């Protein structure tokens, strides 16, 4: 599996694409939202304000996480390999092989 | 005359735009996504300047008065004037904004009045909003 740093890394970028899914989406509410304040009742008017805050307050710290993200990059730098080590693991599993086949007791 | 000749220059160029989005449209393949975006902003942005502009010199037009020409015979080309004299709307458009206003449907001015605070409101509001968070 992966070293934890990059799982983290990947679970801040879902987080990330959630939020802007979540923006997408409180967006299409105010474009709602609107359209019966245009029509003349005033009972949904303070719903109003809460949603243009809390949508606002998602589209900026969103981006601003992003900017963290980009911001790791720059100093993330500086911070066949396998096959090396390959054949060696191979020879290894083959002769344990050979020990269940040179032991008849284990071969049940 | 100066005015209508500006309308038709920017009419003749929005004109040739259509032609062009009309025979890269003909093709049996269509062309990339973005090309198309590219020829829809142009021409649409054509179209509005089209529509600006036209706004800007109706006194020119409307002080212009239409009359055929003395050497321009009407008994042979009476199809042709008559083409260009009729106006009127095509009748899906027409049907259209009467279902429109059917949809639609002192208080009027009240309600007007209504509307503009709450315009003003929301713009104020949207102002306060963008001043609260630093977006530079």
């Amino acid at each position: 599996m992966q070293p934890p740093y990059i799982q983290e890394r990947l679970k801040s970028l879902n987080d990330i694409e959630t939020q802007l899914c979540s923006m997408l989406q409180e967006a299409s509410q105010v474009t709602f939202i609107f359209g019966e304040l245009k029509r003349g009742n005033e009972s949904v008017k303070p719903q109003f304000e809460n949603h243009v805050k809390q949508f606002y307050e998602r589209l900026d710290k969103s981006t601003t996480q992003l900017r963290k993200e980009i911001q790791l990059l720059d100093e993330n730098v500086g911070t066949n390999k396998k096959a090396l080590g390959q054949d060696t693991e191979k020879m290894e599993e083959q002769l344990d092989l050979l020990s269940a086949i040179l032991d008849p007791s284990k071969s049940k | 005359g100066q005015a209508l000749d500006a309308v038709r220059m920017r009419l003749a160029q929005l004109t040739h735009s259509l032609r062009r989005i009309r025979d890269e449209m003909s093709k049996a393949e269509l062309p990339q996504w973005y090309t198309l975006q590219s020829q829809l902003n142009v021409t649409l942005s054509q179209l509005v300047s089209v529509t600006s502009t036209l706004q800007h010199f109706q006194e020119t037009l409307d002080s212009t008065v239409v009359y055929p020409l003395p050497k321009f015979p009407t008994t042979s080309h009476e199809s042709l004037v008559t083409t260009l004299l009729r106006k009127k709307n095509i009748p899906e458009v027409d049907e259209w904004m009467k279902y429109v206003r059917e949809t639609s449907g002192e208080e009027i001015e009240k309600l007007l009045q209504q509307d503009r605070e709450i315009t003003n409101w929301a713009r104020t509001t949207f102002r306060n909003e963008y001043g609260k968070h630093d977006f530079k």
